[PDB]
């Protein structure tokens, strides 16, 4: 069984086509853009004919192994395209594809899509019997230090010219969201013939910021930014962001937050952050938030904060905007009375 | 609008223009027959934004003329539930049309006539009549092939083929295919068109069997069908239909007669215990013998074996036992031919002493 | 009748558009330069324009003269797409039409080719509201899609659609329309319709909006009706007030001032009207800890309190942050206390009363 | 187990075997019927839990004593595809079941025999025999009563009752009833019991118009019937069923005799455009006149007159025309005696030829 | 076979019922004045006798002597009643038939006549277990009801109930029994019994009832 890329996957398809092509992974303009390939090679090569199905309990497997055994006039090379759940295949499933391995023919050209198989799912009947035909696309999204790598290839294959403020401003804006930055890219495509994209033009494009994005609101309160923390986080409350992701995401933070904060009286911030495998983008904005707020911070904090998720699961109360701004200036310089935190 | 009818001249042609009408229409006017009474003519008009049907009556007493549009279903109703013989007054007085008969008076809602949708008028391009015995045998010998639901929609209809002095009929899915022809004693030029399921439907519907002549009429994209006081208007589907030519074996050189009725009786018990998930079996043919097989997950196995005519070398061929048995049941016939070359090549059925019917099966893989 | 102005002033053309230059010159240049995806996507908040954008970019691309970001408006084609009679521009209402059946027959119409123009346009609106076959239907259909016809989608909740539909289709996304560009596009309505108006009137409506176009034209008619045909400071500052209520910050205005006849003033004339009294004593502990945090920074207070953003700066400025804590206890005390008192109205004027003129002991 | 049959003795007794058996009978052995070849004879048995069918078939050929369970429908299938006069050979193997007849094999499935459930026995308070046509009769008289899913469980089935020289059936669902009473020409102790409405189907199935007097036995909780070689047991709901007399109008003043044929025909006309929610229409009885007006919630009028012998004064009721509907085709008679006490009361709608027959219906308040 | 207690000592008479004087005195004065209202719901805790005290409204209402407050439970509705076979009082039971389905087909056979007794009483029992579709339906028959029918509403939990619901029916609100109460009535059934008893036991169990005569 192969194992590719996809910057790889149109090299071997050049190379050559093969039975099965497997589509394993998280990310789906990736695994979009890898279908396309494919189904554009196998209409070159012939296959004018494509079939897809979604794999559930509720599932006709006789229409599928009526499609493998009947035979065509003169549309042959069939192509069958299954979509798994996303929960991944069960045992029903497992003998069900087994069957559909055992009845393959050469004109038939097999594609598979879904979530990344665990090593249950992989030692599988139907997975060994395609090992020796098989080539599987690796498809997730990739990191933000990888981002950028992206980011720039991406402009560079569409002829554009990117500054490095302007990659950094897309990065930012549009992390782990490579759909909306790839149609960004192409609105500031649009936008300017020439294609010069300068920082200005996408700081223009950024004034829509649109919403999803807290993660921008609590790098904004990291870095001790009260204005720019209270901003985002009235734009966020006018977009109507779930403040059940702003708690988590704040929470994740915090936690880690207080572990270094706790754990850094005997230990350099610098240390534990490798010991966390931190990235250094963020080591920088938390690193101020560990060197800007004492041990009595992140404490207080954290009752508000744990006070409000539990509001939130047993009352999903509405005023959980105002107890986000509350906690945003706690988590801030600011003394505050104490007694806001109900303290 | 005022007019009175007898309940026998009424009942079959209001029967046939509501027959198409049913289930919950896209609007509530595709929903009505429209009545118009005109210089002593009744006319009955039935559409659904893709085909039309039209019916004429002759009136012989005092009558007004008009248009209106009345339920179906309910007005069909209340006419064939009056005794034979009685005599039926419809009036319209404001929004409502009285039906009056003996003793018996109905109310019913109407809608405006301007409102009901009404077909441009094209021009046609091949005129032709031909007897409605030609047109039911191609019919009903090219009909079961066509596909039900596929993409590809050029082939849910049939193909309609004018050539020299000849008509032909043509319907596949992809895994079947049907071809019948027949003259028709005058020259037309050559042309092709495609009809719809739907379309295929109401055609045979409205044949009778009887000796009135079926007039039909092609256009551009219109098709219409003119039998007796009848008129049905349909649209063409739009695409390019497979060339069935190249479908039909080169050179098939192996040949086999058998026996239609024994067949189908051989088959018909060799798919009782068949797979039901693929309706599958196995043909092994030899000197002067023929076996079917079948087989499902459960261990049962059914086997036959039954003497033809065949003088070529052994083979074992699969086939899906659903397709057979169709061919066979539209082949009425003592003897049918099959001819073949390999496991892996069509298969062709004709009648033993009559070629104007072909059907072509592709083998399933086994 | 006079007609709706929201309904008489659709924009018939992209300069009548106001705001949204980025997805504007993005579309006209995509036009000009023959750049035309399949699938196009449109995302925001109510009354922002994407259907009338959807509406413009058809009429744009099945002009008679050419497919260009300009539309001459005069053809034959134009004119039957603005007065909806187009044929082969198909609207789809999805949310009307959910189930699978629906949907099924009007995609299956691909294989026509166009009759008067030169792409088969659908625009579906409120597409979230497809279900799960129908998304399915909708997929295949896009998969493969004929050269000769355009998808234009429009949608509030773009999170709804997969992931699969979202990837093969371009979105574009509209923001608010400011103040300002709000105040001239009223105003501009306002001269052509030829009624009387006033430029508060007019600032007092723009700031009422709140991005929304829609919104604030649903205003203006309120305020026309109002003013019987005419649009005047007076009546516009009446209609607002109508939809005020604000008696919450007037009873914490008269508390920090220590005026117990104006609480029971306000305390009666909020039971005049039926009103939650927690929510009451909520609406208050959320303004006194609004009013402490633009103590400990002044950019606590943002646009979405811009209307009584004076007030909560003066009361911000004026009162010593003590005072606020000592409230904001109180507060918290009587709410915490407000089930088992004898009734919410008596346990709401004793917590003022309290917070008036009384100060708790806190222990040691 | 080794048996030879002819076909045709062995066609009837497994239909009727197994018609009883449904289509999903949630165990294996329930949709399997039990064969059991003893002595010179072959029974037939298929149960549910609730109701058992028996049925006995000759033997001459030799054969062995024997015990098995096979599925109803494959049998029945295989039985019924081999052309007639042939002769089915039917041998057991191990678990598998031969059934060998001409060129044709088969392979059939078995279970155990012990598995098959059985009834315990119970003695019988009251025996009769009676001919076939009154019980059919007697049972048409009165099964579209019956409730189809009524909450009152004892409402579902019919209400059998001996008494004196007489049998009498009676069905009901709370709105309408129906009463029937035929003589025996045997005086049997008073006795009333309640059947189950499948067990009334099974028991028209049952009947085939043959000389063969039906034999009727009734216990505490079961019932059973037995007509040339078949039998048939049931059991009983064992509830209370409401006494007749009390629906029954008390000495109703108004008699009116309507033209049945007719009658019904206009109820139908009306029913065309009544309501279809409740399926209301307003009867206006008049001087030897009925006017029968239906209205929807299209609020299409559907007055119908017609001539009845009505002699009272005139007066309004209303009635649900399905009931009244069925009723008249559950008559089929010439005049139907509407006898009438009030408006509001009910009206007992008996055969003005035969007083044996009755029916019940309640108003309705428009 | 055998039936405990609770079940064998259900009160058949106005006369068997223990306390709740003012419902009783109520429902008596009414039923002798002839003001009888077509709508009437019980309320208080568990164990009190509103299914009980239905049940014997619904008898009185239709006994065939006529509308009294003291059934003379021989003649043969009151037997039918008694014995839970009576085809004119229809029980519902809310708790399993909280479908709106199941109440719109109940209220579409109202206007049917009764068929034997003079009054069609409908009991629904646990109405606080119906959902809101169902009491929008209930409320515009509730509030015009023919003149043959009846309602008879029992309930643990009124509060549930919507206010419009409450405002269409004579509500009555059953009093918890004492503990001297449950004492007198406990001896008393034991000596009816013939059963041997003391009084600490029965102060004991009284004690342990607390205010729930059927626990
Ligand atoms: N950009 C705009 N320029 C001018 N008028 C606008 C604009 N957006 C909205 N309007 C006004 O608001 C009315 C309704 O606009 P719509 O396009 O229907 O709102 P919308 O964005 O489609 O909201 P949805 O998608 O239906 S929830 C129009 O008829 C205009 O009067
Ligand atoms: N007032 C009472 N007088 C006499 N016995 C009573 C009384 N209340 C309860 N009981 C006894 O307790 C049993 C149950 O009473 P119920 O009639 O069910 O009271 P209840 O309030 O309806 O209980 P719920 O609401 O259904 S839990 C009766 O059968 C009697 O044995
Ligand atoms: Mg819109
Ligand atoms: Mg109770
Ligand atoms: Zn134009
Ligand atoms: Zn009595």
């Amino acid at each position: 069984m192969i194992r590719l890329y996809p910057e790889q996957l149109r090299a071997q398809l050049n190379e050559g086509l093969r039975a099965a092509y497997l589509l394993l992974g998280n990310d789906p303009l990736l695994l979009q853009e890898s279908q396309d390939a494919v189904r554009q090679v196998a209409a070159a090569q012939g296959f004018e004919e494509h079939h897809t199905f979604s794999i559930d309990p509720n599932t006709d497997w006789n229409a599928i192994f009526s499609l493998c055994q009947a035979m065509s006039l003169f549309a042959s090379r069939q192509t069958l395209l299954l979509l798994l759940p996303e929960n991944g295949p069960n045992a029903a499933i497992n003998e069900q594809l087994l069957t559909l391995t055992g009845l393959l023919h050469d004109d038939l050209l097999l594609i598979v899509r879904g979530n990344k198989l665990s090593k249950a799912q992989e030692n599988a009947a139907w997975f060994t019997a395609l090992a020796n035909r098989s080539v599987q696309v690796t498809c997730q999204t990739p990191e933000q230090a990888q981002l950028p790598r992206w980011v720039a290839a991406r402009a560079k294959q569409l002829n554009l010219e990117l500054d490095d403020a302007a990659n950094q401003v897309l990065c930012y804006c549009y992390e782990g969201n490579l759909l909306a930055l790839a149609q960004a890219l192409e609105r500031l495509s649009l936008l300017w013939p020439d294609g010069k994209l300068t920082l200005p033009r996408v700081e223009q494009a950024v004034n829509d910021a649109a919403h999803f994005t807290p993660f921008h609101w609590v790098d904004a309160l990291l870095m001790g930014k009260s204005k720019r923390a209270l901003h985002i986080l009235q734009q966020l409350r006018l977009e109507g962001s779930e403040p059940v992701i702003l708690l988590r995401t704040l929470q994740r933070e915090l936690l880690l937050l207080v572990n270094l904060k706790r754990q850094s009286a005997h230990t350099p911030l610098r240390a534990l952050f490798d010991k966390h495998r931190v990235w250094q983008n963020r080591r920088g904005m938390m690193g101020e938030a560990l060197n800007r707020l004492s041990q009595t911070q992140l404490r207080q904090a954290v009752q508000l904060l744990t006070r409000t998720e539990l509001t939130l699961k047993q009352d999903y109360g509405q005023s959980v905007w105002a107890e986000l701004e509350g906690l945003s200036l706690l988590l801030c310089h600011k003394p505050l009375a104490d007694v806001f935190i109900d303290g | 609008m005022k007019f009175t009818v007898e309940r026998e001249h009424l009942l079959k042609p209001l029967q046939q223009v509501s027959g198409p009408l049913g289930g919950r229409p896209t609007l509530p006017i595709l929903g009505n027959l429209l009545l118009q009474v005109a210089d002593g003519t009744l006319s009955l008009t039935g559409t659904d934004l893709e085909m039309e049907m039209v019916a004429r009556v002759a009136l012989v007493q005092p009558h007004e003329p008009g248009a209106t549009t009345v339920p179906a279903r309910k007005f069909f109703d209340i006419c064939r539930g009056l005794p034979e013989g009685a005599e039926i007054a419809v009036q319209l007085e404001g929004e409502r049309m009285l039906v009056r008969s003996g003793r018996s008076r109905f109310s019913l809602s109407t809608l405006p006539a301007a409102d009901f949708p009404n077909l441009d008028d094209w021009q046609s391009e091949v005129e032709f009549t031909l007897p409605q015995a030609t047109m039911k045998r191609l019919i009903e010998a090219t009909q079961f092939s066509m596909a039900h639901q596929d993409v590809r929609y050029y082939l849910n209809g049939m193909l309609f083929e004018t050539e020299g002095e000849e008509l032909r009929t043509v319907a596949t899915d992809g895994h079947r295919l049907a071809v019948c022809s027949m003259p028709i004693g005058q020259s037309l030029p050559s042309h092709s068109v495609i009809v719809p399921r739907k379309g295929v439907i109401e055609l045979m519907r409205m044949l009778d069997g009887g000796d009135n002549p079926l007039r039909v009429q092609i256009g551009s994209n219109n098709i219409r069908a003119h039998v007796g006081d009848f008129i049905f208007t349909s649209k063409l589907v739009d695409g390019r239909f497979p060339d069935y030519r190249r479908v039909l074996p080169k050179n098939p050189d192996k040949h086999l007669e058998a026996g239609c009725d024994l067949l189908k009786q051989a088959f018909a018990r060799a798919a009782i215990l068949s797979n039901e998930k693929f309706r599958g079996v196995r043909l092994y043919v030899s000197e002067n013998q023929l076996k079917i097989t079948a087989n499902n997950p459960e261990q049962e196995e059914a086997e036959e074996i039954l003497d033809v005519t065949y003088s070529g070398a052994e083979m074992e061929i699969g086939f899906n036992v659903s397709y057979v048995l169709d061919v066979l049941n539209a082949l009425k016939c003592e003897n049918v031919r099959m001819m073949l070359t390999d496991s892996v090549s069509s298969v062709q059925i004709e009648d033993a002493a009559s070629q104007s019917a072909a059907y072509v099966v592709m083998p399933m893989r086994l | 009748s006079y007609q709706v102005l929201a309904r008489k002033w659709r924009p018939q053309t992209f300069a009548d558009v106001v705001g949204q230059e980025h997805v504007l010159t993005a579309l006209a240049n995509g036009l000009s330069l023959g750049r035309i995806h399949h699938a196009y996507l449109f995302s925001g908040t109510r009354g922002v324009g994407k259907t009338s954008i959807a509406r413009l970019l058809a009429k744009g691309l099945n002009c008679e003269t050419g497919i260009t970001a300009t539309p001459c408006g005069v053809c034959d084609n134009c004119r039957e797409i603005e007065q909806g009679r187009f044929v082969d521009l198909i609207e789809i209402d999805a949310a009307s039409r959910t189930k699978v059946e629906d949907t099924r027959d009007l995609l299956d119409n691909v294989q026509y080719a166009p009759a008067r123009g030169r792409f088969k346009v659908y625009l579906i609106d409120e597409v979230h509201m497809l279900s799960r076959h129908s998304f399915n239907a909708l997929l295949k259909t896009l998969e493969e899609p004929p050269e000769h016809v355009k998808f234009l989608l429009a949608t509030t909740d773009p999170q709804k659609l997969p992931v699969t539909i979202l990837s093969r289709c371009l979105q574009f996304h509209l923001k608010a329309l400011d103040v300002e560009q709000i105040r001239h596009q009223l105003e501009h309505i306002l001269n052509e319709e030829h009624i009387a108006h006033e430029p508060r009137a007019l600032q007092l409506l723009a700031r009422a909006a709140e991005g929304s176009l829609r919104d604030a034209l649903s205003l203006t008619d309120q305020a026309i009706a109002s003013g019987d045909g005419q649009v005047s400071t007076q009546a516009v500052s009446a209609m607002l007030g109508t939809l005020d209520d604000d008696q919450a910050l007037s009873l914490v205005e008269a508390m920090v001032e220590a005026n117990g006849e104006r609480v029971m003033a306000l305390i009666n004339e909020a039971a005049a009207r039926g009103i939650e009294w927690e929510a009451l004593l909520v609406e208050m502990l959320g303004l006194l800890h609004r009013i402490a945090m633009v103590q400990l920074s002044p950019a606590a207070l943002g646009n979405d309190m811009a209307a009584i953003e004076l007030r909560m700066r003066e009361l911000a400025r004026t009162i010593p942050p003590t005072d606020i804590q000592l409230y904001y206890q109180t507060l918290l005390i009587g709410r915490k206390e407000l089930p088992y008192a004898p009734d919410r109205r008596m346990g709401v004027e004793m917590t003022l009363l309290r917070a008036l003129a009384f100060h708790p002991r806190m222990p040691l």
